[PDB]
């Protein structure tokens, strides 16, 4: 969750030179980003998720 | 395939998929000063990986009628974090460098760059018997630009591409450690300079060690419809840096 | 080079020259049911190479504003010769599958596909508390099409690409066995599914085993003058198929 | 020759996806077909060819 | 990679970077005449590397509606220096040949060439019962050109591409040593002919040994904007040449 004692940093991406294309090739393209964990990743304290929401029983 | 190259220094990493071959120096790899050639007596500061890492300079835009660019590297790395600070608190310094120049295009583009590291590139003035200002030689991380015709700005460098500022034929600059960025087949302008000076350690501000130059011989040229904006990014990492003679904050 | 791959099954052969890497399953290769995990008692019919061969489904056209396609494979292979007939005369069946999805373009095209095999993809209805017709789930060899906005056809699947029909985030579908057909570098959407169910043999018509989905994340986009018609062809071969419980002709 | 007892089959070719080209590249191209025999091919009965035709002597 | 090939003969060198595979003959490499199969009695002249070297013929321009070209090689090499002179002073001669046909384009071009070496290509006349002039068969280093429709020039070769001059189906010419110059992937029309005749040495002027033919099956075709002028250059080198029976200057 969000607390100020364990802030974690920032991820930014910057144009290093440019995109250079020849003629009759579309300029505007798309980068896709993935995410995963390494082989030293670990979690500790069971709590309930803040996304599950129920108002009445599902019938 | 040998077109792929990964370079890891400190906490930074550059990967290239269309490299050709990494050049290293005059045959010499950078290394710390031995105690049989040393002159100063107190304990040097080999800091950490805190300075031996890649720093990104500003990008220049390569147009159809651009002529050339140059930098001054013990002065160009003056505000890049702890390298700049260890420059500003020490009297002597000593470092090799790994320069990686990027530029990319598509297969429908054409044009060729020359990337040289010129030691002791003593520049000439525009009007002859007149002083040169320090801002016209080295502008920090900002590139100074050659011209095609002779220039006559007051207190400025004579900047013609057919003489490269120093007063030689520009086709003879392939005697220094160099490569070519041919947009047909390159992105690997990698040059591992060792430390080249006539004293074992030297001052960083008072002396400029070398000068990177990017001179396009076969100009950038493309058909209508391709991307007209082609940037060039220069990334530089000091190697085996060490410092000596600590005193108060220097000359900015 | 490892960009070339040949796949031979039965009397059919698929050759690719711009493959990347064949994926095989959850680590498991398809194999016949052992007699230590078997439940039925009579002798199974492992037919021949007469069913373990490639069958070509229909082609869909990938336009600039297309959204996605899906199939239902124990039901989609219901009229492909002896696989369809052995489906129609037997009560139980069991098979792995080798799915090979083709799509090609030129080097001037751009766009990216996602090819997932989703086990037990229980689809959701468009209007909420309403039955789903069998034709809207599985249309034989004909692909059903997602939409961009939410749909409200009666007795139809809720077909939005940002929920993939099941009700999850579509960027989380990379947990199933998958590849990408990047038109820059791929044609090899090959996925060797083993048999995944909670009973050792199952009925072919009453139960759908999995669902192929082709979802373009980075859309097809090209400059004017290139070929605008880009088809996508899905080829599928059952593997290690066997049948049990022979009776009269089934439910068409 | 042609008789109904030894019919031999058919060779067909089908578009699997399409031809996809970039801009300023010609769409309409050409496929060339070859034919040969394997290392188990065999022929048996000498007869004359049905293509040789002569009316008078060549002089 | 095996796409690179260097061929060194005498004092000439041909390098190709997009070769596919060098063909050599009917399995036989060219070699000098042994003294168990020889007929003439005096000492032959194996000259030097002075004749075993590459000679460049003239270039033909390959247009959209071009049909074909041919040459006659013991007669086509009649003015190429010392090969031509040793042809003109000797009665007998004998040589193999290494033919290297060049043609290049870009990746946006399409078209396919057929390069055959046809031994004893006895040409047919245009009007039937009429003599053929020597200039219409062999024009030195200058290529003669087939047509699409049948031709009726007096004292000329019947020059239709669908019969190749000799009177056979042109799709059957792949029985001779051949390659294809596919502009997608080739430049290597290299064919190492051995000496093929029914006498151990033969006259150079009176007998034509073989005939090179360049027939485009899939025609040259390109989009608007590409380079429309695509030349084809034929380079030929004699190999293992020797001469016998010296007398005065021959028939020009």
């Amino acid at each position: 969750s969000k607390d100020i004692y364990t802030d974690a940093g920032f991820i930014t991406c910057w144009y290093q030179t440019s995109i250079v294309v020849p003629a009759e090739v579309q300029n505007q393209s798309v980068i896709l980003c993935f995410v995963s964990a390494c082989n030293d990743f670990s979690v500790r304290l069971l709590r309930d998720s803040p996304f599950v929401r129920q108002t009445a029983f599902y019938q | 395939s040998d077109r792929v190259r990964s370079i890891t220094l400190g906490n930074s990493t550059i990967t290239t998929q269309e490299s050709a071959n990494v050049v290293v120096g005059y045959g010499v790899w950078p290394d710390y000063l031995s105690d049989e050639e040393a002159t100063a007596e107190d304990q040097p500061t080999q800091p950490d990986v805190a300075t031996c890492r890649f720093y990104t300079l500003d990008s220049v835009s390569w147009m159809k009628e651009s002529q050339g660019w140059w930098w001054k590297f013990p002065d160009a790395l003056r505000d890049m974090g702890l390298f700049g600070q260890n420059m500003q608190y020490h009297y002597l310094g000593r470092s090799g460098y790994t320069i990686h120049v990027q530029c990319n295009a598509s297969k429908f583009h054409q044009g060729c760059l020359l990337v040289v590291c010129v030691p002791e590139a003593e520049m000439g003035a525009a009007n002859i018997n007149e002083k040169i200002n320090r801002e016209h030689l080295s502008n920090g991380e900002v590139a100074n630009t050659f011209s095609g015709t002779k220039s006559s700005n007051t207190n400025d460098v004579q900047q013609a591409v057919f003489n490269a500022g120093m007063g030689v034929a520009v086709g003879n600059l392939t005697i220094f450690p160099h490569q070519w960025i041919n947009l047909r087949t390159n992105n690997c302008a990698t040059i591992v300079m060792p430390y080249i000076n006539s004293v074992p350690m030297d001052n960083m501000f008072r002396h400029y060690n070398f000068t990177l130059m990017i001179i396009p011989f076969a100009k950038l040229d493309y058909a209508a419809g391709s991307s007209t904006y082609i940037p060039i990014t220069v990334t530089v990492a000091p190697m085996c840096a060490e410092y000596n003679g600590l005193r108060l904050a220097g000359h900015q």
